[PDB]
C-alpha cells in the first residue's frame, strides 16, 4: 500500500497528483513541479495517456509491472517513502480495497452526508445525521452507499488543493516571530470550512507543505475561517509534526492558551467543541484576541 | 484575463434614472426606452471596467455608459422630439 | 500593464490611440474600443441569458472614413470576417455595405448560435461574435428632420437589438 | 517506437516559380497560402499490420 | 376487513410460517438434563431433557432461535446433498413429464437455511446454490408445457412444491374458472 | 483448433456461474428475455473483469475475432435453460472506460473498442444482410450452405461432386437474413476548435440495435472502430457499435377537478396570464377564450362547424411571447414569414415546387403574428381562405393541391381585415415607477394563481375530456339580442357569421367548469366580452 490518494479508484496519474506526500515532495502548486511529475512518467516507461486511464481498466500487463517499476525510479525524485505495508480485504467477485482508502470513504460521507442559535442548531442537527449515514455503510450488504462515499472523497480533496494553491500563490501566510498565521478572508465557496473536519482536512494539506519547504523552524499554526451568516471566525490551532521516514512525541499546547485568554477577554467567544484545540469568535473581536494570545507567553 | 462585475449600492439611482427616462419619453410622445437599452448600459459599464483592467464597475463607468446609450437614443428620434429630450436629459447627457 | 492602467486617464488614451491615421470622430473610436473590449456573458437557466458581444451601426454619408476604420480594426483584432460568422466565433464581424443576408442576420442577432436542416440532416454551428456595421442612409444624404427608421433599410428589431 | 528529425533554418528559399527539374529529390523550401485541405485518413505503413496518418 | 391481496391465496410471509412448524434434527452444545420450558403448542420433554452434544428433535422455529447464538447446531436433511439432487435432476431429465419427487417444502427450507447455518453444513455451499437452481429451471419449462391443458373439469399434478403452487394459483384458477363460465352457459 | 473450444467453454462457465449476492443475475436475465422473444444479452465490463483478468484481456487484444465466440456460447446456454428453433443471440455491451473525443481519434486506435459520444444527425432505411445462406453448384446440381457472421467473405469456388472454375449460385428460397442501419455521429458542439466546423464519422448497426434513436439526439457509443475499402495505400474509417446510451395519472386529474369546482376559477386563470403586466383585463380574458376554444361539430348532410377563436391586438409584445410558452403547441412570426411562402404558402423555382408558410405548419396548435400590418401581398388575400375554411388551395404551374390550416390565430399591429376576426382590442398602459423599479431590479437580479406548465398540462386535460352544448334557454336569450340589436341598428351590422363567433366564445367559457352543458351564466359574459368597438 502506498499513501497515493485512493490508488484503485480514479486513475494512476491522479494518485500522484492529488496525494498529500507528493505535494510536499514535488511542489505540485506550480509548473515548475507539474513538469516533474510528467519527467517521471516518462522515464518509468508509462505512456502518459495510459496512466490517465481509470485504475481498473488500465492494462493488466502495466499492473503487475507496477511493484518493479516504482523500485527503479522512485530513488531519483527522492521520493522512495511512497512504499509501504498494508492490509486489503475482497469479498466474492466484486474488487479489493484497502483500509486506507475505505477510511477516507467514511471520513467523506461524515463531511459531506445529507435566529443565530436556531441556525447553529439545525446546522449542529444536520451534522448528527451523517453519523447514521456513514454507521449504515459498515455493512457488506449496503456496498451501493459506500462507493457514494467514494464519489464524494475525490470531491473533497479536489476542493481542497484548488484552495491550497490560492493560499501560496497568493501568500496569504503571515510569518510572525512565534507561530504562523493564516486567515481566509474570500473563497470559490468557504462554506466547506465550516465542518471541522474539513478544516482539519486543508490543514492537513498545509503542514506537509510547510515541514517540506524549509529545514528550519518548525512552529505552530494558526487557520481561520470567516462566515457570512453568524459573523464568526472559526479558529483552529495545530502543532507540527516530523517527516515520514526518520524521539518523544510533541504535545498540542494551543488548549491552554486559548483557555487562559477566554477565561480573560472581553471578547464574545465559544468553547464547546471535545476538541478544545478549536473555537469561534466574532468578526471585530479576532484581532484583539489574535493580540492578546500573541502578548501570551503561553504560545 | 479581467471580468468585472456591478457593486450593488449605485443600482437604487440606475433604477431611478431608469423610470425617469421612460416616463420623459412617454410625456414627450417618443417611442418608449426598453429593458434592452438597461441591458447595454450594463453591459457598456462592464466594458468600461475592463478597459483599465478593473475586476468592478464604478459610478464613472454606469455615468459614462448612460450617456453613451442615451445620447444614441436622442440620436435616433425627430428634431422636436430631439430639442424636448435635450433640454430634459441635459442631467444625464452633459451632467449626472 | 498594470503601471499603465494605474494611471488617470487611460481610457481616454486608450480611445486617443484608436485609429490613429483618421482625424476627429472620437465618437466613433469610443463605440469600436468598447466593441473590442466587450462585457462579460451570463445566464440563469431560470428562464434568461445575456451577451457579452457589444454591436454597433454606423450611418455614414459619403467618404466620412468609414471604410478605413474597418480595415483599422481588422489589423488590430486578434481574430475577425469582413464583408460566413463561423469564422467570426468568439471574434469581431464587420459590414461595410448592404434578402437572404438580412435574414442570416436576424437569425445571427436573435440567437447566439445558428441550426440548420437539409435533406433530413441536422446540425448546430457558433456565431459569438461583435457585429460592427456600416451603411449609406437610403441614397446620397442622411436627412436630419425625420427619425432613423426613415433612413434606412431595416427593421424594427435591428434596431432595437 | 520510433523519432523524426525535423529541420529547420534551411538558408535558400524559392516561390512556385523557381523549381525546375534539378531540384529533383533535393530538400527546398517554400512559402505560400494554403488554398484547399482534406480529411485525415489512416495509411498502410508497410507492404500483422501497422499504419499511419495521411493527409 | 381483511386485505384484498389476502381474500383468496397465502402471501410468501404465511408460507414461510407453515413451513416453520416442522420438525428438524439438532446437536445442543448444552445439557438441560437434570427452570423448565413449558411450551403449550409443542411437546415439551425434549427441550427439558437435552445433553451436550446428543442428536434430537425439535421445531424449526426454535431451532433457529438456538443457533442465533452459540447454543446450538442444525443437522442438514439428507435430501439436501450433492449425491441426492445429482440424481433428481437426472431423474428430472429422464421422464420428460413426471415431476421428481422433492419433498413439499424443499425451495423454502433450502433459503433458510443457506441464510441462517451457512456454517453447518457438510458439502461446499457455493454447489448446493447450483444445483437448487438446476432443479427450478426444469421444473419451470416442466409448467410452462401444462398450461396448454386448462380445461372445463379438472387437472392431476404430482409432487409440485407448495411454494410452486402458490405462485401459479391465481392465475390457473382463474382462467380454468372462465372457461367453465363459458362451457356452462352454452348448456343452460 | 483447440483454443477455439476452450474459449467457448470459458465464456460459457461465465454465464453459468456469476452471482453477485443470492442471484444469478445472467442466468435470470437471459432466461427473462426469451419469455418475450428478445434474443440477446447485456453484459458488463466490470463484471467480466470481476470473474476473471485473463477473459477480457482476450477480448480487449482480439474483439473481431472473439466477440462470435462469445455470441455462439450464449446460444449454447440459452438452449439448456429453455428446451428439455433459436437464432443466433447478440452480445451487447456496457463500459465506463474513458471516453475518447471524436476529434482524437487516430491510427494508433485500428480495430480497438472505442468509448465516445456525440450528436447523431442523420440515419439510413433498412437494409438486408445474409447470415445462413444456400448454395446450388451450377454443372453436377448438388448443393451445400454457408453460415455468414458480420465482423472484420465472398463466394467460394472450390467446387463439389471437373466440376468447373464458378459453378455456384444461392437459392433465395431456401435462406435467412437480419436488418442493417448506417447512422453518422458529429462532435460535440461545446468541444470544436473555435472557427472550425464540427467533424464526424459513420457507423453501423444490426438486429436489436437497429431503429433506436432519431436525428438531433445525443448520444454515448460503444464499438469497434475499424476501416473499410471505398492516393496510394489509403481506406476509409467507421465504427461498428456494440451499445447505445441516450396521457395523464389519476393523482394528477384530481387537481384539475379540484380547480375545476373553485367558484373564482375564471378570475385565477386570467390573473395567470402576464402577471407582470399591468391592467387590461378583457384582454386577459380573451386569451383565456383563445386558449379554451369552442367545440367542433360535424353534421348528417355532411356540413362541418368550426372550433377555433381568432383575436386582434391594436407592451403587446410580451403577451404573444407568453401565449407561445401557455399553449400545448405554438408556432411565432413576424409578418414578412421565415421564407417566400410568407404567412400562407407560394410557388418557386428548374422544375417548379410548393412550400408552405407559418400558417400550414402550425397546424392542430396556435400561431401568432407580431406584426400584422407587414403581411405580403399574396397574403393579404390568401388569409381569407386560411381562416373562413381552414384551407388553402393552389392551382399555379401544373401545382394543384389543397393544403389545411387548422389553427387559432392571435396577431397584433400598430380596414376590411378585421371582419376576420371573433375579438378585436386596443392595448392600454400606464406609469407607475415602481412598476419600472421592479422591472429594473429584477433585471439587475439577473444579471447579477398558477404556474405554466400546470396551466398547459390543464388546458390540455379540459380540451381531452370536454366539448359542451348550448341549453335551450341559451338558444331563445342569444335569438332574442341577435334580433334586438338588428333591430335597434334598423330605427338607427351585425350578422350570423358574428352569431356563429358568439356561440364559441359561449362554448369556451362552459369549458373551464368541465359543465357538459352551456348556461345563461355563459351567456351573458359571452355577450359582455363581445364588446370589441
Ligand atoms: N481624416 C479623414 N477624414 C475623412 N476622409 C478621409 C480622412 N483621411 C482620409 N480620408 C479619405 O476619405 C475616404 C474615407 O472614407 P471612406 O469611407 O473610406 O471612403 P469611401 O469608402 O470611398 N466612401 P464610401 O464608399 O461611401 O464608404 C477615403 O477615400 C480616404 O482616403
Ligand atoms: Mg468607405
Ligand atoms: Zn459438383
Amino acid at each position: 500500500d502506498y499513501y497515493l490518494f485512493l490508488l484503485r479508484h480514479s486513475s494512476l496519474y491522479d494518485s500522484f497528483y492529488y496525494s498529500n506526500y507528493v505535494n510536499a515532495k514535488l511542489s505540485l502548486w506550480n509548473e515548475n513541479g507539474k513538469k516533474r511529475l510528467h519527467k517521471m512518467f516518462a522515464r518509468m516507461g508509462i505512456p502518459l495517456s495510459t496512466a490517465q486511464e481509470t485504475w481498473l481498466y488500465m492494462d493488466h500487463s502495466i499492473k503487475r509491472e507496477l511493484g518493479i517499476i516504482f523500485d527503479k525510479n522512485l530513488d531519483r525524485y527522492g521520493l522512495q517513502d511512497i512504499i509501504r505495508d498494508g492490509f486489503v480485504r475482497t469479498l466474492g467477485y466484486r474488487g479489493s480495497i484497502s483500509a486506507s482508502e475505505f477510511v477516507e470513504a467514511l471520513t467523506a460521507l461524515l463531511e459531506v452526508g445529507n435566529n443565530s442559535a436556531q441556525k447553529l442548531t439545525n446546522l449542529r442537527k444536520r451534522w448528527v445525521s451523517n453519523f447514521w449515514l456513514s454507521w449504515d455503510a459498515l455493512d457488506d450488504r449496503k456496498v451501493e452507499l459506500l462507493n457514494r462515499g467514494i464519489q464524494l472523497a475525490q470531491d473533497l480533496q479536489r476542493a481542497i488543493f484548488n484552495t491550497g494553491v490560492a493560499i501560496l500563490e497568493k501568500k496569504l501566510i503571515k510569518h510572525l516571530r512565534i507561530y504562523r498565521l493564516c486567515v481566509l478572508q474570500d473563497g470559490p465557496d468557504l462554506d466547506l470550512y465550516r465542518n471541522p473536519l474539513t478544516l482539519l482536512r486543508l490543514g492537513n494539506w498545509l503542514i506537509e507543505c510547510c515541514a517540506e519547504s524549509e529545514d528550519k523552524q518548525l512552529l505552530p499554526m494558526v487557520l481561520a475561517s470567516i462566515d457570512e451568516n453568524t459573523d464568526t471566525y472559526l479558529v483552529a490551532g495545530l502543532t507540527p509534526r516530523y517527516p515520514r521516514g526518520l524521539k518523544k512525541p510533541i504535545l498540542n499546547n494551543f488548549s491552554m492558551a486559548f483557555q487562559q485568554i477566554t477565561a480573560e477577554t472581553d471578547a464574545k467567544v465559544r468553547i464547546d467543541n471535545f476538541e478544545s484545540s478549536i473555537i469561534e469568535i466574532r468578526r471585530e473581536d479576532l484581532s484583539p484576541f489574535l493580540e492578546k494570545l500573541t502578548l501570551s507567553g503561553l504560545l | 484575463k479581467i471580468y468585472p462585475k456591478l457593486h450593488q449600492m449605485d443600482m437604487d439611482k440606475v433604477s431611478r434614472v431608469y423610470a425617469d427616462l421612460r416616463r420623459e419619453s412617454i410625456s414627450t410622445g417618443s417611442f418608449p426606452i426598453t429593458v434592452r437599452h438597461l441591458e447595454s448600459i450594463l453591459r457598456i459599464a462592464e466594458s468600461f471596467a475592463k478597459m483599465r483592467l478593473s475586476e468592478f464597475v464604478s459610478s464613472y463607468d454606469l455615468d459614462r455608459a448612460i450617456k453613451v446609450v442615451v445620447d444614441s437614443f436622442v440620436d435616433a428620434q425627430k428634431v422636436s422630439v430631439r430639442r424636448q429630450l435635450r433640454r430634459s436629459f441635459a442631467i444625464y447627457t452633459l451632467g449626472h | 500593464f498594470r503601471k499603465i492602467s494605474r494611471d488617470r486617464g487611460i481610457i481616454d488614451k486608450i480611445i486617443s490611440s484608436m485609429a490613429p491615421s483618421i482625424y476627429g470622430h472620437r465618437d466613433i473610436k469610443t463605440a469600436v474600443a468598447c466593441s473590442l473590449f466587450g462585457g462579460v456573458p451570463k445566464n440563469v437557466n431560470g428562464k434568461h441569458s445575456i451577451r457579452g458581444d457589444i454591436n454597433v451601426l454606423l450611418l455614414g454619408d459619403p467618404g466620412t472614413a468609414k471604410s478605413q476604420i474597418l480595415k483599422y480594426v481588422e489589423k488590430t483584432a486578434h481574430r475577425a470576417v469582413f464583408a460566413a460568422l463561423v469564422l467570426a466565433d468568439k471574434g469581431v464581424c464587420l459590414i461595410d455595405e448592404f434578402d437572404q443576408d438580412r435574414t442570416s442576420i436576424h437569425e445571427a442577432m436573435e440567437q447566439q448560435s445558428i441550426s440548420i436542416s437539409k435533406a433530413g440532416i441536422v446540425t448546430t454551428l457558433q456565431a459569438r461574435c461583435s457585429i460592427i456595421a456600416a451603411a449609406n442612409p437610403n441614397g446620397g444624404r442622411y436627412n436630419s428632420t425625420l427619425p432613423l427608421a426613415q433612413n434606412v433599410s431595416l427593421t424594427e428589431p435591428i434596431l432595437s437589438r | 517506437s520510433e523519432i523524426h528529425v525535423r529541420i529547420s533554418d534551411f538558408p535558400t528559399i524559392y516561390s512556385l516559380r523557381e523549381l525546375r527539374e534539378s531540384n529533383l529529390s533535393s530538400l527546398v523550401r517554400v512559402t505560400g497560402v494554403v488554398t484547399r485541405r482534406t480529411g485525415v485518413f489512416p495509411q498502410l505503413k508497410y507492404v500483422k499490420t501497422v499504419y499511419r496518418n495521411y493527409q | 376487513s381483511l386485505p384484498a391481496h389476502l381474500q383468496q391465496t397465502f402471501s410468501p410471509e404465511e408460507i414461510q410460517f407453515i413451513v416453520e412448524n416442522e420438525p428438524i434434527k439438532i446437536f445442543p452444545r448444552i445439557t438441560t438434563r437434570q427452570t423448565r420450558w413449558q411450551l403449550i403448542t409443542t411437546d415439551d420433554k425434549a427441550l427439558n431433557n437435552m445433553v451436550a452434544m446428543r442428536s434430537t428433535e425439535v421445531v424449526l422455529w426454535i431451532a433457529l432461535l438456538l443457533k442465533q447464538q452459540s447454543k446450538c447446531s442444525i443437522v442438514a436433511p439428507q435430501w439436501l446433498t450433492t449425491k441426492e439432487l445429482d440424481r433428481k435432476i437426472q431423474y428430472e431429465k429422464t421422464h420428460p413429464d413426471r415431476f421428481s419427487e422433492l419433498p413439499w417444502n424443499w425451495l423454502v427450507l433450502a433459503r433458510i437455511l443457506f441464510n441462517k447455518a451457512k456454517d453447518d453444513f457438510h458439502d461446499p455451499i457455493h454447489e448446493l446454490r447450483g444445483k437448487i437452481q438446476d432443479l427450478r429451471e426444469i421444473r419451470q419449462i416442466k409448467v410452462l408445457k401444462g398450461l396448454k391443458y386448462l380445461n372445463e373439469s379438472h387437472l392431476q399434478l404430482d409432487n409440485l412444491s407448495l411454494l410452486e403452487i402458490n405462485e401459479l394459483r391465481p392465475f390457473i384458477t382463474e382462467i380454468m374458472d372462465k372457461l367453465r363460465e363459458i362451457h356452462t352457459a352454452s348448456l343452460t | 483448433d483447440d483454443d477455439n473450444t476452450e474459449i467457448i467453454k470459458s465464456f460459457k462457465n461465465f454465464i453459468l456461474e456469476f452471482r453477485l449476492d443470492s442471484q444469478f443475475i445472467y442466468r435470470d436475465q437471459l432466461r427473462n428475455n426469451i419469455l418475450v422473444k428478445n434474443y440477446s444479452l447485456t453484459v458488463n465490463m466490470e463484471h467480466l473483469i470481476g470473474y476473471n483478468e485473463d477473459i477480457y484481456k482476450k477480448l480487449s487484444d482480439e474483439p473481431s475475432d472473439i466477440i462470435p465466440l462469445f455470441e455462439t456460447a450464449i446460444t449454447q446456454v440459452a438452449k439448456r435453460i429453455s428446451i428439455l428453433s433459436l437464432p443466433t443471440f447478440q452480445l451487447i455491451l456496457n463500459s465506463n472506460a474513458n471516453q475518447i473525443p471524436l476529434r482524437d481519434l487516430d491510427s494508433e486506435h485500428v480495430s480497438k473498442i472505442v468509448r465516445l459520444s456525440g450528436i447523431i444527425i442523420s440515419t439510413s432505411v433498412l437494409s438486408s444482410r445474409a447470415t445462413y445462406l444456400s448454395i446450388m453448384c451450377r454443372n453436377c446440381r448438388h448443393t451445400t450452405s454457408i453460415t455468414i457472421n458480420n465482423f472484420n467473405v465472398s463466394l467460394p469456388r472450390s467446387c463439389l461432386s471437373n466440376c468447373g472454375p464458378d459453378p455456384y449460385i444461392i437459392i433465395h428460397e431456401s435462406s435467412k437474413f437480419i436488418d442493417q442501419q448506417f447512422l453518422k455521429l458529429q462532435e460535440i458542439p461545446e468541444l470544436v476548435p473555435v472557427g472550425e466546423m464540427p467533424r464526424n464519422l459513420t457507423m453501423t448497426c444490426d438486429r436489436y440495435l437497429t431503429n433506436k434513436v432519431i436525428p438531433g439526439t445525443r448520444v454515448t457509443i460503444v464499438g469497434i472502430y475499424s476501416i473499410y475499402n471505398s492516393g496510394v495505400a489509403i481506406r476509409t474509417p467507421y465504427i461498428k457499435i456494440l451499445g447505445i446510451q441516450s396521457m395523464f395519472t389519476e393523482e394528477e386529474e384530481e387537481e384539475f377537478l379540484q380547480l375545476s369546482r373553485n367558484p373564482k376559477l375564471y378570475e385565477i386563470l386570467t390573473n395567470s396570464i402576464a402577471p407582470s403586466i399591468f391592467g387590461n383585463e378583457d384582454i386577459k380574458k380573451a386569451i383565456v377564450c383563445l386558449l379554451m376554444g369552442g367545440s367542433k361539430k360535424i353534421l348528417p348532410d355532411g356540413m362541418r362547424l368550426r372550433g377555433d377563436i381568432n383575436v386582434l391586438l391594436l407592451a403587446k409584445s410580451q403577451l404573444l411571447k407568453f401565449v407561445e410558452k401557455v399553449s400545448p403547441i405554438a408556432v411565432y412570426t413576424s409578418g414578412k414569414g421565415s421564407s417566400a411562402a410568407g404567412l400562407t404558402a407560394s410557388v418557386q423555382r428548374r422544375e417548379f415546387y410548393l412550400e408552405g408558410g407559418a400558417m400550414v405548419l402550425a397546424d392542430g396548435g396556435v400561431v401568432c403574428i407580431d406584426e400584422f400590418d407587414k403581411m405580403r401581398d399574396e397574403d393579404r388575400v390568401a388569409i381569407h381562405e386560411a381562416m373562413e375554411q381552414q384551407t388553402i388551395s393552389i392551382a399555379k404551374a401544373g401545382i394543384t393541391t389543397v393544403l389545411n390550416s387548422r389553427t387559432s390565430v392571435l396577431a397584433a399591429a400598430n380596414t376590411t381585415i378585421l371582419s376576420r376576426f371573433d375579438m378585436i382590442f386596443i392595448v392600454k398602459d400606464d406609469h407607475n415607477e415602481e412598476r419600472d423599479i421592479s422591472i429594473a431590479n429584477h433585471v439587475i437580479n439577473i444579471h447579477t394563481e398558477i404556474s405554466i406548465e400546470k396551466m398547459k398540462r390543464y388546458i390540455t386535460y379540459c380540451r381531452l375530456k370536454c366539448a359542451p352544448r348550448l341549453s335551450p334557454q341559451a338558444a331563445e336569450k342569444l335569438s332574442s339580442n341577435f334580433v334586438t340589436i338588428r333591430k335597434q341598428l334598423l330605427i338607427n351590422p351585425i350578422t350570423i357569421r358574428q352569431l356563429e363567433a358568439i356561440i364559441r366564445i359561449t362554448e369556451s367559457l362552459a369549458k373551464l367548469e368541465l359543465s357538459p352543458i352551456a348556461q345563461e351564466r355563459h351567456v351573458d359574459e359571452a355577450i359582455r366580452l363581445f364588446q370589441a368597438s
